[PDB]
RNA sequence: AGAACUGGCGAUGCGGGAUGAACCGAACGUAGAGUUAAGGUGCCGGAAUACACGCUCAUCAGACACCACAAAAGGUGUUAGUUCAUCUAGACAGCCGGACGGUGGCCAUGGAAGUCGGAAUCCGCUAAGGAGUGUGUAACAACUCACCGGCCGAAUGAACUA
RNA sequence: GCAGUCAAGCGUUCAUAGCGACAUUGCUUUUUGAUUCUUCGAUGUCGGCUCUUCCUAUCAUACCGAAGCAGAAUUCGGUAAGCGUUGGAUUGUUCACCCACUAAUAGGGAUACCCUACUGAU
């Protein structure tokens, strides 16, 4: 989306970094992908794989 | 259509309604069939369910060994007695209606065959292609 | 197979990356969702739900009646 | 979608002036039960 | 159960013109040059075709398979005029026509209806308006250059160039799918009194839409009209009426050939190596010969023989493999359909029969 | 059915059951009746409704009962597993109670529908319908209690490991805090926890392995305490009944080391207590965790215990550990051979010359295919894959073989003329034949034969 | 179904792929013939002009 | 349906009830003017989109008594209340800490230590801390509120009603 | 169904003059699936097709939630009526109930030229 930047993670394995000024934009974008990688027809009690958020903080 | 039937079936003319006697081209000594049923049927009011070459049925044996008579078992059609169209361009037909017996999986009941089988069923059913003495 | 193994997979692989947050949030939402339900359900489920909520209420009434 | 039927508030006469005519008779029953 | 009929083509009446009228076009793309969106010709008969098959994965991959095609006469097509159309809050509006300074006897014979008694005065004031300067013309042209978000061109056929004898030309309008409407009308103005191929619109490995009017069959009742069984009122109770001569639209039509009149041996695949045009023995059945360009397309178009059709270039960007496969013919049957045809050429007839009593 | 029970989806409680059935029968069957309709219709309505409710109830109960194994005379092994685990009496009396309830459903059905042909009016017949439905409801809420037990056993029965006692198996047993889980996980494809506490394995855990092109299963024990020697908890009785019933070998997993919940003297007397269960089992003991101890220096009295283990006919000591592969697979091999121990035409060559087989040089010269190499033969499915998928790729049948010249390999065979297509004509020396007829026409042109 | 969202967008990405590019080259291919037809008729008109 | 008093109908028009066998009003010469009844005044429709206090926002809002009504009840939608309670000697929300012993309380067990479980269920210090609500280990362990104190400072909570 | 218990509340005020919310207990034809072939006065005229549309309280086809869901398929529930629901065997009778296919083989309701409606035509 507009005004939001993406950064593949440095020095942290299997990690991705988001940065922007609009909380609503970045959060909506974070939600879109974790809905698009959503598992169906199957048991999440046994299957694990999926992208989620480590935390939600400031840049600084 | 069922299991065992490798590849798909292309549309052919339909000659065999239910109650249609046919020959038994097997080596068990069974002589005839009387169709009661089709697997792979269409759904429509007032229809007679049709079978054709390559298709797989349930049916009886009206004449053959008495141990097998008064019992129902599956079968494959091997001769149609009605004109069809192979796309490699020709119309054709065998003379007589015939169907051989086989398990529900597709494995042939008898070990051998008498007479010609169509290219379609031959291409379709490998155990037919292995137990068959003839092709067309 | 292999009697109880989901728990084994839990201790070896975790429940999820994030399951506990969803689990908390569901119960954070359920208060609003239940009243939003019972205003909805035109016909016979506003009956069954209402009986269920009433049984919940009277059960907890027995619990506070315990002392 | 296929938005479902709306049931009337029309005149549609049974209810309205003849049934609670009988329910005025039900007020009679209320008087009959109030003696006990 | 199902319903013994469709409901889309429900007012089953006859159409108003044998020219099935284009209603839809694919919208535009204003990056390309102009490409004509339609064309039209006259259906003539059918043939049978075998074709070797590059269809990856299919049962008939790399095999010969017989299929069945149709043929249509497709002479060159001359442009005579244009119109503009502007968007409103009503729809679209014809705001100007302009014509092309010299018009054939054929189209002059179209607009008149009883020809020979006519004085044939069709455009005698318009050609006079085509003055030394064409002032009024350029006035009513640059108007359209300004306005008229979308623009069409008029065509007419050259029907004298067919075995058919009707003497009359079938007008139509055709939409363009280029940009720069100034360039569109400039292109067309250069194309005034100039004619256009069918290999200059279409080519092989193509899909088209075929819109036409069907064969008529008169007032057939329910049992053959709708295929219904035999022993207040609603409009879907399968009542008798007119069949046939409806307009229709048939789509996903795989062309195999874009023929050519000047090209001798039009029936030649790479395989036959026989100098025969596709016009088979006996002439066509109720149609004559094919000494012009043509099209060979599979399936079967709505129409009857010696009937007009209109063509559209599939109206969207198709997605199926069959829309993109690569065609390769192996053999055209060229036998007479006036009987159970056996022989392609009369020289083959001579060869297999031998010489005869009338031969000498 | 034997060796698996999975086609029992669930058993709901009584309230869920009645809610589901009554909702189904409110949904499916009609619901709208006036008084002014006829009495044949009004009787038929409630009769159909109660019949459909009984239909739903019995259709549920048949899936309940036929789903369950009917443990009586299925196997002594699995029957004893159920005996220790699943409260046999509660099981049998519960299923008998609900079967009785099915008979009660049929009885109330037949009695009410015997009545209802004499239905006269709404204040009688509607209440008759409610009466029948509430009576079967009374049976349902009479039958609440066993259903939770039935469900919780059904949850566990599907997740059982499956072992047929009649086949070759390997009954590996070890002490608490013995390392048997680590040993099993090294030898076999098995996920069993390796935290060294006593009751880590809780049930009969299965592990598979291969030897001499034969399948073999490894049945682990949860540990055993036979201190009364008559009664042990439901965890311990399982491996006991396994060692009783499974007609296969037994492997003792000994740990003569301090990392146990008990002393070493308990190990030998536990062996002596379980001695009578080694009738035809061809026992083989092995010591583990042996790298830390190196028992060659082991003391005289404990060595006397080691000799005092050895009065039974079948017994064999070995030494292995849980960091090396060779000794563990060796003991596995000879244990399988212990279990095995417990368990074509000629030509005559009719000829003077030999028919030697043809194997050309190139098949030997070529390299066996490497699955991963940076450069290797390409396995042209993978060549297809990188340009289009595996279904969409057309492949040139030309340009894959040898000819006089590869330039015209893509050439189109004409293959056809006006008539008599060419492959009945095509051979060499056709120009020679053309000359052989050229001379003939040269004869006959000049003789006036074509006058 | 014909009109499901999954099959639809899965077809839209492919339409954005090879098919539209084939058509975009086809339209230039045929524009060549469509423009040179004018040249053929115009050199015929030059044969008239002489 | 069993009885009894009275009234409306039937013979009886008319205004209103959108229209009517039973409702409201009112009983008749022909006509003009005036004023009202019952019902109504957004437009169809003659008469005000009069004034004033409140409420309500319905994924079928509701729009008339008896001329299509249901309660019991459910509802983290809104309003007006009653009665209990706490409170600048610091109300509630929110952050942090405290949240101890015999104690791992009793048999239960193979293992059960605040919670697989049955019985009981107390006392010291305490501001407060139960033989301990949930989280959970095979056991233990670790975490939280309920129970108290701090940092911020004004109101706030519970039950019930319509 | 009947009879209790528990008893939010109600009653010039009220337990006890008396009702009563929701659960609970009482067997109601048999505690170890052994079965029992129980159809016990079906007293009405429709029955069976050609064939159209509508309702959903959905039997599959869509998308979803939870369930010991490791998978396949299944068990429930939700939005869902866009599209589909068969060939035979048996009685004057609809009552009664099987074989097999398919994805399933869900439940319901609604003489005739004459004018009208419907199908088509100037």
């Amino acid at each position: 989306r507009d005004g939001v930047t993406i950064e593949f993670s440095t020095n942290v394995k299997d990690e991705i970094v988001l940065s922007g000024n609009s909380v609503e934009d970045v959060s909506q974008n974070a939600a879109d992908l974790q809905q698009i990688c959503r598992v169906r027809n199957k048991d999440i009690r046994k299957f694990l794989d999926g992208i989620y958020v480590s935390h939600k903080g400031f840049i600084t | 259509s069922g299991n065992g039937a490798q590849g798909t079936k292309f549309r052919i003319s339909l000659g065999l309604p239910v109650g249609a006697i046919m020959n038994c081209a097997d080596n068990s000594g069974a002589r005839n069939l009387y169709i009661i049923a089709v697997k792979g049927s269409g759904s429509r009011l007032n229809r007679l369910p049709a079978a054709s070459l390559g298709d797989m049925v349930m049916a009886t044996v009206k004449k053959g060994k008495p141990e097998l008579r008064k019992k129902v078992m599956p079968a494959i059609v091997v001769r149609q007695a009605k004109s069809w169209r192979r796309r490699d361009g020709v119309f054709l037909y065998f003379e007589d209606n015939a169907g051989v017996i086989a398990n529900p999986k597709g494995e042939m009941k008898g070990s051998a065959i008498t007479g010609p089988v169509g290219k379609e069923c031959a291409d379709l059913w490998p155990r037919v292609a292995s137990n068959s003495g003839v092709v067309v | 197979p292999q009697n109880d193994y989901i728990e084994r997979h839990i201790k070896q692989h975790g429940k999820r990356l994030d399951h506990e947050e969803r689990k908390r949030k569901r119960e954070a939402r359920e208060s609003h969702k239940i009243s939003e339900r019972a205003q909805k359900l035109t016909g016979w489920k506003g009956k069954q739900f209402a009986k269920k909520r009433y049984a919940e209420k009277v059960s907890m009434r027995k619990k506070i009646k315990a002392h | 979608m296929r938005v479902r039927k709306r049931q009337s508030r029309r005149t549609s006469t049974k209810l309205k002036e003849g049934i609670k005519k009988k329910a005025s008779a039900h007020r009679k029953k209320e008087k009959k039960m109030a003696k006990k | 159960a199902p319903r013994h009929g469709h409901l889309g083509f429900l007012p089953r009446k006859r159409a108003a013109s044998i020219r099935a009228r284009v209603k839809a076009f694919p919208k535009d793309d204003r990056s390309k040059p102009v490409a004509l969106t339609s064309f039209l010709g006259y259906k003539a008969g059918m043939t049978t075709i075998v074709r070797d098959l590059d269809r990856p994965g299919s049962k008939f991959h790399k095999r010969e398979v017989v299929e069945a095609v149709t043929v249509v006469d497709t002479p060159p097509v001359v442009v005579v005029g244009v119109v503009g159309y502007v968007e409103t809050p009503r729809g679209l509006r014809s705001l100007t026509t302009v014509w092309a300074e010299h018009l054939s006897d054929e189209v002059k014979r179209r607009f008149y209806k009883n020809w020979y008694k006519s004085k044939k005065k069709a455009f005698t004031k318009y050609s006079a308006k085509y003055a030394q300067d064409g002032a009024g013309i350029e006035r009513e042209l640059a108007r359209i250059k300004k306005y008229a978000s979308v623009v069409r061109v008029l065509v007419h056929t050259q029907i004298r160039k067919t075995p058919l004898a009707q003497k009359k030309a079938h007008l139509a309008e055709i939409q363009l799918n280029g940009g720069s409407i100034s360039e569109k009308v400039d292109w067309a103005r250069e194309h005034f009194e100039k004619t256009v191929a069918v290999d200059s619109v279409f080519e092989q490995n193509e899909m088209i839409d075929a819109i036409a009017v069907t064969k008529g069959h008169g007032f057939e009742g329910v049992t053959h009209r709708w295929g219904t069984k035999k022993l207040h009122v609603m409009w879907s109770v399968a009542r008798a009426g007119q069949r046939g001569y409806h307009s229709r639209t048939s789509i996903n039509h795989k062309i195999y050939r874009v023929g050519k009149g000047d090209d001798e041996a039009n029936g030649a695949t790479s395989f036959d190596r026989t100098k025969k045009t596709i016009t088979p023995m006996g002439g066509f059945v109720h149609y004559g010969e094919i000494k012009n360009d043509f099209i060979m397309v599979k399936g079967c178009i709505p129409g009857n023989r010696k009937r007009i059709v209109t063509l559209r270039k599939s109206l969207y960007t198709n997605t199926s493999r069959k829309a993109l496969e690569e065609v390769s013919l192996k053999w055209i049957d060229t036998a007479s359909k006036f009987g159970k045809g056996r022989f392609q050429t009369p020289a083959e007839k001579h060869a297999f029969m031998g010489t005869l009593k009338k031969d000498l | 059915m034997q060796l698996s029970w999975k086609d029992i989806p669930t058993v709901a409680p009584a309230n869920d059951l009645l809610d589901i059935v009554l909702n189904r029968t409110q949904r499916k069957t009609p619901t709208v009746i006036r008084p002014g309709f006829k009495i044949t219709r009004i009787r038929a309505f409630y009769m159909r409704k109660v019949k459909y409710t009984g239909e739903g109830f019995v259709e549920k109960f048949e899936d309940i009962l036929k789903g369950f194994p009917n443990i009586n005379d299925v196997h002594p092994f699995h029957r004893d597993l159920m005996d220790t685990l699943y409260e046999k009496n509660h099981y049998k009396i519960s299923l008998a109670a609900i079967s009785r309830a099915k008979s009660l459903v049929e009885q109330v059905a037949r009695d009410y529908v015997r009545l209802l042909k004499f239905g006269q009016s709404l204040f009688q017949c509607k209440q008759l319908k409610r009466a029948a439905l509430g009576r079967m409801a009374t049976i349902v809420k009479k039958l609440r209690d066993p259903l939770a037990y039935l469900e919780q056993v059904r949850q566990h029965i599907g997740r059982l490991p499956s072992i047929d006692p009649n086949t070759r198996t390997l009954l590996i047993c070890g002490y608490p805090n013995v390392g048997k889980s680590s040993f099993l996980r090294c030898i076999t494809k098995s996920d069993v926890d390796v935290q060294p506490y006593a009751f880590t394995t809780k049930s009969l855990y299965v592990g598979h392995f291969d030897y001499k092109y034969l399948r073999f299963q490894a049945i682990d024990t949860p540990g055993i305490l036979d201190r009364p020697t008559e009664e042990m908890n439901n965890i311990e009785m399982q491996s006991i009944y396994a060692i009783a019933h499974l007609r296969s070998c037994v492997l003792y997993f000994m740990d003569l080391s301090e990392q146990c919940g008990f002393t070493i003297e308990a190990q030998v007397k536990l062996f002596h207590s379980i001695k009578p269960l080694f009738a035809n089992k061809s026992v083989m003991v092995v010591i583990n965790k042996t790298d830390i101890i190196r028992p060659e220096d082991l003391d005289e009295e404990r060595a006397q215990l080691l000799e005092s283990v050895k009065e039974v006919p079948g017994v064999e000591i070995m030494t292995s550990s849980c960091q090396l592969e060779e000794n563990v697979m060796e003991v596995r091999n000879k244990a399988c051979e212990k279990l095995l121990a417990s368990r074509v035409a000629q030509p005559q060559a009719r000829d003077d010359v030999k028919r030697t087989p043809f194997i050309p040089e190139s098949v030997k010269n070529l390299k066996k295919y490497d699955p991963e190499d940076p450069n290797r033969r390409k396995l042209a499915r993978d060549i297809e894959a990188e340009n289009g998928g595996a279904g969409v790729f057309n492949v040139n049948l030309k340009d894959k073989y040898l000819l006089e010249d590869d330039e015209w390999k893509n050439d189109i065979m004409p293959e056809i003329l006006d008539g008599k297509n060419v492959y009945d004509f095509l051979d060499p020396e056709i120009a020679a034949k053309l000359q052989a007829l050229e001379e003939e026409e040269e004869k006959l042109e000049n003789e006036g034969f074509y006058n | 179904s014909l009109r499901a969202s999954s099959h639809l967008n899965a077809k839209s990405v492919k339409r954005r792929g090879v098919f539209q590019k084939a058509v975009d080259a086809r339209e230039q291919r045929i524009s060549d013939k469509l423009k040179e037809d004018l040249l053929k008729q115009k050199l015929e008109d030059l044969k008239k002009k002489e």
